[PDB]
C-alpha cells in the first residue's frame, strides 16, 4: 500500500514533522489518514492530524467519520500496519505498536 | 509545510 502523504513528502521532511511533534506534545500524536487503494468509499479532504494520545480509536473514528463524505449509513473500517485496531485502544497505545521510521502514525480506512 | 488538522473543536461532542 503506499500513502500518496508519502510520495508527496520526503523522508527527511516526514520526520522532522513527526519528531518535533513528539518532543513538544507529550499528549498528542502525529497522524496521516488516508483512504486505502482499494478501498470504495467516499473521501477524506484533509490527511495530516494532530491527536490526542488519549483519545480511544473508537473516539476517533466517530470524529473522523464526520469528516468524511460518506452516506449517512455507510460504515468503515481502520486498518494499521494492516491490521483492524481494537476501539479500546487508544491512540498513544496504536502511535507506541505502529509509529513508521518517519515518526507518524498511518491509518489506512476502507468500506471493506 | 502541509497543515495541522487539530480537532480541538472536536472534543466537545465526546463529553
Amino acid at each position: 500500500m503506499k500513502f500518496v502523504y508519502k510520495e508527496e513528502h520526503p523522508f527527511e521532511k516526514r520526520r522532522s514533522e513527526g519528531e518535533k511533534i513528539r518532543k513538544k506534545y507529550p499528549d498528542r500524536v502525529p497522524v496521516i489518514v488516508e483512504k486505502a487503494p482499494k478501498a470504495r468509499i467516499g473521501d477524506l479532504d484533509k490527511k495530516k492530524y494532530l491527536v490526542p494520545s488519549d483519545l480511544t480509536v473508537g473516539q476517533f473514528y466517530f470524529l473522523i467519520r464526520k469528516r468524511i463524505h460518506l452516506r449517512a449509513e455507510d460504515a468503515l473500517f481502520f486498518f494499521v500496519n494492516n491490521v483492524i485496531p481494537p476501539t479500546s485502544a487508544t491512540m498513544g497505545q496504536l502511535y507506541q505498536e505502529h509509529h513508521e521510521e518517519d515518526f507518524f502514525l498511518y491509518i489506512a480506512y476502507s468500506d471493506e | 509545510a502541509e497543515s495541522w488538522e487539530t480537532l480541538e473543536a472536536d472534543l466537545i461532542e465526546l463529553s
